DNA sequence: AAAAAAAAAAAAAAAAAAAAAAA
DNA sequence: TTTTTTTTTTTTTTTTTTTTTTT
């Protein structure tokens, strides 16, 4: 009775078939804010049936329970009232099958909709991870209010912003609101409504709506910006400025406090992560919020009012491929023929040839890069000029909606050189890209690496799910429960160089994480900031401004603590921002922080080159 | 020319190399294997002729009594093919063999035979193979994946030690036999050959060879050679050989022949020994010190007094030398040592060898096998010789013999199927060569190694493992034999046999349910070579150099399609053109190459045959004559790929895609495609649902008419010509007179299979694709099966789509739908389930399936009949009872006073509980059919007879209208006769058709021709009769079920699923998606002439997870459509054969180079007008894999219409009523509906039914269950300070019933609240611990 | 002899022997 | 030079069909 799988001990481990549970596939969610999640009507009137009894028989519609029993079954109009008010604020607890981060059972208010599937909100499709092409996710509800509060609280999808793993925020726009984005902010040299000044953002909308002005069209106008640069105020200055038209229109969306110049450029994913992230650190959350439910929107809108669309005719292929593989081809053909000779042997002989297949490589891609990118010359009212290609390839590549340069390269420039099974860099590449077509030779040929692939991933998924078991195992004993050890004894954090390559500076690696001793300015007797200070991130400006190069930063590594590790010696929570409160696990946390991200991980003489 | 079928719709087509070979008959590794099987084959060499003579002759240990085996039939299935379908037992046949047994007398071994006797002994019943390759075992096709497998014989492995932290390579060999016991051999760390046969503790490789009797000197002469050395003098000179000097360094002053040719310190070289052989240097003076270091070859004794100086494999003591010297022992004869080239590991081997005696080894052999028993002479000899001399327990089968001849080089092509002394001997001597620099190792994942074991293999095998325990039972038998006192039937047992192959056939993992919601997913299926399965790699044993792809596998197994996920490369298909050699090695066909003609004759290459040669792509040009017009061609060579010389290339392709399969050569545009996304649109494609109405694809491949044709359920005609009747049921087809017998032609009468069941919930319906009077010719489409559509494979359907990121609703790969894609409904499948009732007999009374049924209302009752069974075509809804079930309220409870009452017996009227079978939860339907099987001995009741009495009218009424039929044929036949001869007019229609022979006619062969038609139309009376009562018998006759049941009935619902915002729709290049929603055909985009578009997909799903082949595929059938529409509006003006004629030639011609050259100026202007109906919606374009249509073909194509040559067109945005800048692409992309459908996936749950033991709620889609909350859920809530979500997860939603109870009270009440308290979980353990002497007690 | 119920479908413990160190 | 102690490396032990039991 104690051992085994029936053994009463490891028995709330093993899994529990959990009542008020759910299923259902998954459809995208627009319409929807950033805390809603639309629930099926046939699935939400056998969720909430013991809640609809309730307020059913408490109204007296039906006294007596089995009479409630009956009148839901039998799909009374007074029946989806009730279940709109009792599903009113209740919230429900979406999670995706492999739960590995801690944001994978986030919860979510229910909205009902008519069919069956539990729709999504877009942006919010990434700590799930899920992709809409047949994920599927549960539905859990909590039952007593004490689980009310929580879902409502601790785990509603409006505050994880901020994931547990890395600082920055996880609702980040991902896939076709960076392309309206991208689109609705672009600077074309000649279009309609250029060279005019209009008003403020009101009339750029108002001259886009009715197709006077293109969306594209670089002219001046009165953005007012509330910059916060007096203490905690919204100081409004206004100024013509030149910007775009869609430039103009998109800034309606930014909250008050940003300045103007957050939204000028063309907006990337790189951006568009940046000015989220800003506005979370300038307004705090509920702006981020709205402000994260309107990008989507305004980006989605004008991405469908562009018609991006992917023609064939927009993969470009450079005129000079042939005569570079001609070349290439040519020299191979006298790398060979000395080969043959004697003069080089076999393994120099082999690797000229594919260090000169790489070259070739090299100019094609760069060739193709450039006929992509640029390439548009157009008239500007008077002669001609050049600018950033619209080309629908070109244009996500640059967006970075999805799809690198990498990619569209291997769609128009020669796909590489690819590796045989055993891994050995095949002498021969593939000199044909997409477009055009693949030869069986060819194409058998990639398959080696393309099934490697494959396998590799089904592998390495079972890999990070031990390695996450593991972790787990040995840090879920902790829990943060002193609020400071009042020790001396943190680590001295520095920039990290790689032989060279200093990479992470002071910033990340201290950002957050309480000083142990008080900073002390490079200057002498001039402490920068007090012992057991947070290191949020107006002290990390002061660390920059006065360039300090090694701060003694209290660690978790060793805290004064009996049974678990003190508030201050943690640090920032790097889910909320502020320090960690009495409680929350972290060994959970950190466990599956240093989880999730496994998957995507991989299965003579110095020259100084700067000035010291 | 073409057929009418194929006039019906003449396929454009983009091909560009001629066909040599076309597509071969799919299915034939499965049809050729069984009929390999169960054919009568007269040599015997294969099949069941084979497992008898090897399992014969028989007699008991000096019993005077032989058996043996005369010969085998396999008699007619009991049932036929359908009748199996509808009742559930296997597709068998007995297997009938004639025996004869013979007994001599005493003393006389070699006398006559003092009695004889001979029997057709009934031997077990085995399974058949319907037409289509498929079993019918249990009401369902199962199909037997073949498997693939290292093959038998030798394969000298390196096995790369990657351990050890050293890189050293430990040689292997490996003796696999196809049947008895391993036996492999391989070089531990320290340099010592080693033996564990099959795998147990190993020994030292010396032993089993002085095990088999090989003296050490033997042992020592047969793996070394030796160096002969002789005393002469001081310095003892010996035979000098310069070779074996080769690596190898002067160690003294080599000074022979009067001259210095290596000064000590120096190596020998080249120039020395080459001097040396030049003058003939030979046996010289050489230090005694220097072959101090040798190795005594031979067991010097001292021949005074025979005493052993020493043994071989000692090292030579100077005083050793001294020894010998003063015997006399003039030979010193040593083994010749080195490293470089003659490394004597088994020298050490030797050396670490225990013992040397024979019977030792065989001891040591003894305790090997079987550990700890006590040491025998007699038993350790048996079981030495049995695991490989003795044939019945080892066995390397012809294939392995044949592999292990040609690895070690033997001339012979065939010998034993047992192992001997030479074989191990020579497979040593290759492992130690090979550890010794001379030979490379085999990969056993080249397919040269690799074989494919087929169905019928594995049956026999099975087949002669019943033989072999039938045959130990027979000699059990014998061995207590009577005299003549029984006949071949006691010592016969046909149970082992039939329980054997049963249990393959059937409960097997290489028996799966047949995927049969396609055409294409049943001949994957089936076409499908997996590397699992019984002496295979287990998918997680398996590594990565098997799950890899070898350069073999071109030509021989399909790179692309492959199942992914747990196993992936494990379960690899077949190529289009691949076969089976002889022996069972994946062969493939290449055109032959004399000189530069590339001669048209085609010759099949094995798998290592094929790196002999060079070998050239398939689409290297050709110049009308072979010669490949580039001189220099890129082709193929051993594992390699280079521009070879237009004359140095013996072999080239026969066509452009015979490195695909079906699976993934239906793909079109594949060249321009990713690997990944065409591995899943391969995966996707084989698992699309049928659709309500087939729908010919667009852009097809010229795959899929072979693929339909050859599948099996398209109801392919025999003989060519008219259609006499055409049915929704039935075809009947009036034979073309020279294809007639000679005798009762006319008679096809084709039964269609109207809507049945398949095995994954997807209606078998074949409709009648023939107009009537329409003339036929043999191996056309007379009828399409579901997914068929004139012929050609219709998978989706098409639907005008429009890459452009609408609205968000297409986000991530999610797919609008326009409402009329669901409005005219042609995305909308057929699913008919099966719920089966029984009523078995418990304890306490039989199960009752009467209507009476307590605590149901009048409402569930109104639709069900008297007997407690639905009425057919009732259209159910969920809760609705299907067959009224009780069962006699539970047992003997309460109290002896209860046992009182039961011998009282009760005093309940309904003395029932309630057990009816309803519609489950959530799905509607429409009853077809209500099936019901009785167990032989009850009854039928009331419903049973209505089914039964309607069944046995019906196949009266099918008798008898064949019947009629054929008479009818039969008189057309003789009136036809009458035509000429007896042609009397008034006289032959006067009477009636009872005498049509006593019409006058003269002496003439059409009198006995009507002679010989009335004793058919007697016969056809008679058999029609047999057979009625025949039918009529089957019917009447009660099935044999399960033990314990009365009677099942069993009731097919059906189903009319539709589209909606869950399903999973998909294109074919893998591009998945959901469907996020249905919108109104105004919200659409429309094109500028008014016509919305039906799918919005997402671009940004293209750059990325590049699969351009789409995009090509969209393209071109927006093209296809263009011509459709022109040929549309020339119809629609009613234009006059010229414009249309001149228009279709037009658009087939579209030849710069291509195959096609179809001309429709001999045409039959009638069929023309066919043509352009048949094309009116589209002009099917063909466009082979890797032979593909160019871009500037797509062009040509759409400029013909009147569309942009762009593809792109300008769409308004419905919505608004504006333009979409930036023109969007718009065309014809062929999607499927994968049967991942959203209301067999939604699964909601409150208070359901709970579980049995766990006391959790019931878990399983198929029992209302939640979705289960594991533990990485629970580590995902830990994280979040949320703590009372947890605790109620694990305890209130759980198994607290208590909890469960008050929390149902709290949120009824309208209380929001748990209860605080440790869950009883603790109390139960606490309670547990305290029964053991622990006090385990609480604390503060 | 037939029918019904139970269960099957590499890590580490111990010890022999080789080598180090102390008398 | 011999004995004893310690190390380490090798070996061996730990949902369906069929089998055994019961009537
Ligand atoms: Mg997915
Ligand atoms: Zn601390």
């Amino acid at each position: 009775m104690i051992k085994g799988k029936q053994g009463r001990f490891r028995q709330n481990l093993l899994g529990k078939r959990v009542d008020y549970s759910g299923r259902s596939v998954i459809t995208v969610g627009p319409y929807l804010r950033l805390h809603q999640c639309g629930l099926p009507k046939k699935m939400a009137l056998e969720l909430f049936k013991p809640f609809i009894y309730g307020k059913l028989e408490l109204r007296g519609l039906a006294t007596t329970i089995k009479a409630a029993k009956k009148m839901v079954e039998r799909e009374e109009a007074v029946v989806w009232d009730i279940l709109d008010e009792v599903i009113r604020e209740h919230p429900v607890l979406l999670n995706r099958a492999p739960t590995l981060h801690r944001l994978g059972i986030q919860a979510f208010e229910p909205v009902l909709i008519e069919g069956k599937a539990i729709q999504l909100h877009p942006l919010v499709c990434a700590a799930y991870n899920a992709d809409f092409d047949g994920d599927q996710m549960a539905v859990h509800v909590p039952l007593t209010l004490e689980a009310q509060l929580e879902a409502r609280a601790l785990m509603m999808s409006t505050n994880n912003i901020l994931s547990p793993a890395n600082g920055e925020p996880i609702i980040v726009p991902s896939q076709d609101v960076v392309l309206g984005l991208y689109y609705m902010t672009r600077d074309c040299v000649n279009a309609k409504g250029e060279g005019m000044v209009l008003t403020g953002p009101k009339e750029a909308e108002r001259l886009y709506r009715s197709g006077l002005a293109s969306l594209h069209a670089r002219v001046k106008v009165r953005i007012t910006e509330y910059e916060k640069d007096a203490n905690g105020e919204l100081v409004a200055k206004t100024s013509l400025k030149d910007t775009t038209v869609g430039r103009a229109i998109l800034w309606m969306i930014v909250p008050k406090g940003l300045p103007y110049s957050i939204v000028n450029q063309a907006l990337g994913k790189k951006a568009i992560s940046k000015m989220l992230n800003t506005c979370y650190r300038i307004l705090g959350l509920k702006p981020t919020v709205i402000f994260a439910d309107q990008i989507m929107y305004t980006g989605f809108a004008y991405a469908a009012r562009s018609g991006a669309s992917v023609g064939i005719d927009d993969m470009v292929i450079p005129e000079k491929k042939h005569e570079i593989i001609s070349e290439a081809e040519a020299e191979v053909a006298e790398i060979q023929e000395q080969f043959q000779s004697g003069l080089v042997t076999a393994g120099e002989r082999y690797n000229k040839v594919i260090d000169i297949w790489a070259a070739a490589n090299d100019r094609v891609s760069k060739a193709m890069m450039d006929n992509l990118q640029t390439e548009t010359v157009i008239n500007r009212d008077g002669q001609e000029e050049k600018q950033v290609s619209f080309n629908s390839i070109y244009m996500m590549a640059d967006s970075g909606a999805r799809g690198s340069a990498a990619q569209i390269r291997q769609l128009a420039g020669m796909r590489g050189l690819m590796a045989k099974p055993d891994g050995s860099i095949i002498e021969t590449p593939i000199t044909a890209n997409f477009r055009e077509g693949l030869n069986v030779l060819q194409y058998f040929i990639s398959t080696h690496g393309a099934r490697k692939g494959l396998a590799d991933t089904a592998l390495k998924t079972a890999n990070s799910g031990y390695l996450t078991r593991r972790l787990v195992d040995v840090a879920q004993d902790l829990v943060v429960t002193e609020d400071d050890c009042g020790t001396h004894e943190g680590i001295m954090m520095t920039p990290v160089i790689e032989g060279g390559d200093v990479k992470e500076p002071l910033r990340d690696r201290v950002l957050g994480r309480v000083t142990a001793e008080d900073v002390l300015k490079p200057g002498t007797a001039d402490i920068l900031v007090p012992r057991n200070t947070l290191l949020h991130e107006q002290w990390c400006d002061l660390l920059e401004e006065n360039s300090v190069d090694a701060v003694k930063v209290r660690s978790v590594v060793s805290c004064d603590t009996d049974f678990g590790v003190c508030a201050h010696c943690y640090g920032r929570d790097l889910a909320r921002g502020h320090i960690i409160n009495k409680g929350e696990a972290i060994g959970v946390i950190a466990a599956q922080s240093i989880g999730e991200p496994g998957t995507q991980l991989t299965m003579s003489s110095i020259q100084v080159k700067n000035k010291g | 020319v073409y057929s009418y079928t194929e006039k019906k719709r003449i396929r454009k087509d983009f091909g560009k190399r001629p066909q040599v070979l076309d597509v071969p008959y799919l299915l034939s590794i499965q049809l050729d294997s069984f009929q390999k099987f169960i054919e009568q084959d007269p040599e015997g060499q294969y099949g069941l002729e084979a497992a008898f003579r090897s399992v014969f002759p028989i007699q008991s240990y000096s019993g005077n009594s032989e058996l043996q085996y005369v010969s085998y039939r396999l008699g007619e299935p009991v049932f036929d093919v359908q009748e199996c379908q509808i009742r559930g037992v296997t597709y068998s046949a007995p297997l009938r063999v004639k025996l004869r047994l013979v007994i001599y007398e005493r003393e006389a071994p070699e006398g006559t035979v003092k009695d004889i006797k001979e029997q057709e002994v009934y031997m077990g019943e085995i399974p058949l193979m319907t037409d289509n390759g498929t079993f019918v075992i249990n009401g369902t096709e199962r199909v037997i994946v073949s498997q693939l497998h290292r093959s038998p014989g030798v394969f000298f492995d390196s096995d790369k030690g990657k351990t050890h932290s050293s890189g050293k390579v430990l040689y292997n060999a490996r003796i696999i036999p196809y049947r008895g016991s391993w036996l492999d051999f391989e070089f531990d760390p320290k340099d010592n050959l080693f033996v564990r046969i099959d795998r147990r503790r190993k020994l030292p490789a010396t032993i089993i060879l002085r095990a088999l009797n090989y003296t050490t000197e033997q042992i020592l002469d047969l793996f070394f050679e030796k160096v002969i050395f002789e005393i002469r003098d001081n310095k003892l000179q010996m035979e000098l050989v310069p070779e074996r000097l080769r690596g190898e360094t002067a160690s003294f002053d080599i000074e022979a022949n009067g001259k210095v040719y290596v000064e000590k310190g120096r190596r020998i070289t080249a120039r020395h020994i080459r001097q040396l052989e030049k003058d003939d240097v030979k046996l010289i003076e050489v230090p005694v010190e220097y072959i101090a270091g040798k190795v005594v070859a031979k067991d010097y004794i001292d021949e005074s007094t025979g005493e052993l100086i020493c043994a071989a494999n000692m090292e030579l003591s100077l005083d050793l030398l001294a020894k010998l010297s003063q015997s006399g022992h003039k030979r010193i004869e040593t083994l010749f040592t080195n490293d470089l080239d003659h490394g004597p590991y088994i020298s050490e081997t030797l050396r670490v060898d225990p013992t040397n005696d024979r019977l030792s080894a065989l001891v040591e052999i003894y305790r090997m096998m079987r550990p700890g028993e006590p040491p025998t002479r007699e038993a350790a000899e048996s079981l030495f010789e049995n695991l490989f001399f003795s044939e019945d327990r080892y066995d390397l089968s012809a294939v392995g013999r044949m592999k292990f001849n040609r690895s070690l080089l033997r001339e012979e092509i065939e010998g034993s199927g047992i192992l001997s002394k030479d074989d191990i001997i020579d497979v040593m001597k290759k492992l130690i060569d090979i550890r010794n620099g001379k030979g490379e190792v085999d990969d056993i994942d080249h397919l040269g190694n690799r074989r494919i074991r087929s169905v019928g293999e594995m049956a026999e095998n099975q087949f002669r493992v019943g033989l072999v325990r039938v045959e130990r039972a027979v000699k059990e038998r014998l061995s207590l034999g009577d005299l003549d006192t029984l006949m071949p039937q006691d010592m016969i047992n046909a149970k082992p046999i039939s329980a054997a192959v049963k249990e393959f056939f059937g409960s097997s993992q290489l028996s799966q349910f047949m995927d049969q919601n396609n055409p294409l997913s049943e001949i994957t299926h089936k076409r499908r070579i997996s590397a699992l399965g019984p002496g295979g790699l287990t998918r997680e044993r398996a590594g990565f150099e098997v799950r890899d792809v070898h350069p073999t596998h071109y030509g021989r197994v399909c790179p692309i399609e492959t199942p992914e996920g747990p196993n992936i490369g494990l379960i690899n298909s077949l190529s289009v053109y691949a076969q089976t050699n002889e022996y069972g090695f994946l062969e493939t066909p290449y055109r032959k190459v004399t000189d530069g003609v590339v001669t048209d004759e085609i010759h099949y290459l094995s798998a290592i045959e094929e790196g002999n040669y060079v070998i050239a792509q398939a689409n290297s040009n050709l110049d009308e004559e072979g010669h490949f017009v580039e001189d220099l061609v890129t082709c193929r060579s051993k594992g390699e790929s280079s521009l070879f010389s237009r004359d140095q290339v013996d072999y080239m392709d026969v066509s452009t895609q015979q490195v695909v399969s079906v699976g993934a050569s239906l793909i079109p545009f594949l060249e321009h495609d990713d690997a990944n996304r065409a591995l899943m649109g391969a995966n996707m494609q084989r698992q699309a649902v049928p659709t309500l109405r087939a729908d010919k694809p667009l852009v097809g491949t010229g795959m899929e008419r072979a693929v339909a044709v050859d599948s099996g359920v398209t109801a392919v005609a025999k003989r060519g010509g008219v259609v006499q009747y055409v049915d929704a049921s039935r075809i009947v087809i009036k034979v073309n007179e020279d294809e007639m017998y000679p005798g009762e032609a006319g008679i096809d009468i084709y039964n269609l299979t109207k809507y049945t069941r398949s095995n994954q919930n997807t209606c078998i319906n074949q409709m009648p694709c023939v107009s009537l009077g329409e003339p036929v010719e043999r191996g056309d489409v007379l009828a399409d099966g579901p997914s068929t559509d004139l012929g050609e494979l219709a998978l989706g359907q098409n639907m005008r789509v429009a890459f452009m990121p609408w609205n968000g609703y297409n986000f991530e790969d999610s797919i609008l739908v326009s409402e009329r894609v669901v409005q005219e409904d042609r995305f909308t499948t057929i699913h008919i389930q099966e719920l089966a009732c029984v009523s078995r007999d418990t304890k306490l009374g039989p199960e009752e399936i009467t209507a009476d049924i307590p605590n149901v209302g009048e409402a569930a009752l109104s639709k069900l009949d008297e007997s407690g069974i639905v009425y057919i075509g009732a259209e159910v809804t969920g809760g609705d009872i299907l067959v009224g079930k009780v069962t006699p309220k539970g047992e003997t409870q309460l109290t002896p006073e209860e046992k009182l009452l039961r011998a009282i017996f009760g005093e309940k009227a309904s003395d029932v509980k309630d057990s009816s079978l309803r519609v489950p939860n959530g799905v509607s339907g429409t009853v077809i059919d209500v099936q019901v099987f009785t167990r032989d001995g009850v009854e039928k009741d009331k419903r049973a007879l209505e089914i039964e009495e309607m069944q046995l009218k019906q196949a009266k009424k099918d008798l008898s209208e064949e019947l009629q039929i054929l008479e009818a044929g039969l008189f057309s036949r003789i009136r036809a006769v009458l035509v000429a001869g007896g042609v009397e007019a008034e006289k032959l229609d006067k009477l009636p058709r009872d005498r049509w022979l006593e019409l006058g006619l003269t002496d003439e062969e059409k009198q006995n021709q009507l002679e010989q038609l009335a004793e058919q139309y007697d016969e056809l009376k008679h058999e029609f009769e047999k057979k009625l009562e025949a039918k009529r018998r089957k019917i009447t006759q009660g099935d044999d079920l399960a033990p314990g049941v009365l009677k099942i009935v069993k009731v097919y619902l059906a189903v009319k699923r539709r589209i909606q915002p869950g399903d999973k729709m998909a294109g074919r290049h893998g591009n998945k998606g959901v469907i996020s929603k249905i919108n109104p055909i105004e919200d659409m985009p429309y094109d500028e002439n008014g016509t919305p578009v039906d799918i919005v997909l997402n671009p940004l799903g293209v750059p990325s997870r590049m699969n351009i082949g789409q995009i090509l595929e969209t393209h071109l059938g927006m093209a296809a459509k263009g011509i459709g529409d022109k040929i549309n509006a020339m119809l629609k003006q009613q234009q006059e054969v010229a414009k249309l004629r001149e228009f279709i030639q037009r658009a087939y011609d579209l030849g710069a180079d291509v195959r096609q050259k179809v001309d429709l100026s001999t045409f039959s202007d009638e069929e023309v007008m066919r043509l352009a109906e048949n094309l009116r919606k589209g002009m099917p374009i063909a466009t082979p894999v890797f032979d593909g249509a160019k871009e500037a073909e797509i062009k040509e194509l759409l400029k013909l219409g009147d569309l942009p040559t762009s593809g792109q067109i300008r769409l308004y945005d419905g919505r608004t009523g504006e333009q979409f800048e930036r023109p969007v692409t718009v065309g014809y992309m062929y999607m499927l509906k994968l049967n991942h459908l959203v209301d067999d996936k939604m699964h909601a749950r409150s208070t359901g039914s709970y579980s049995l033991v766990t006391q959790q709620p019931l878990g399983g889609k198929a029992q209302f269950g939640g979705q289960r909350f594991g533990e990485m859920e629970v580590w995902a809530l830990e994280a979040y300070g949320a703590a009372y979500t947890l605790q109620e997860m694990l305890t209130v939603k759980s198994d607290d019933v208590n909890g469960r109870t008050k929390m149902y009270k709290n949120i009824v009440d309208g209380n929001h609240q748990m209860e605080p308290g440790m869950p009883e979980s603790f109390n139960v353990l606490l309670k547990e611990i305290r029964s053991l002497g622990i006090n385990i007690e609480l604390e503060d």
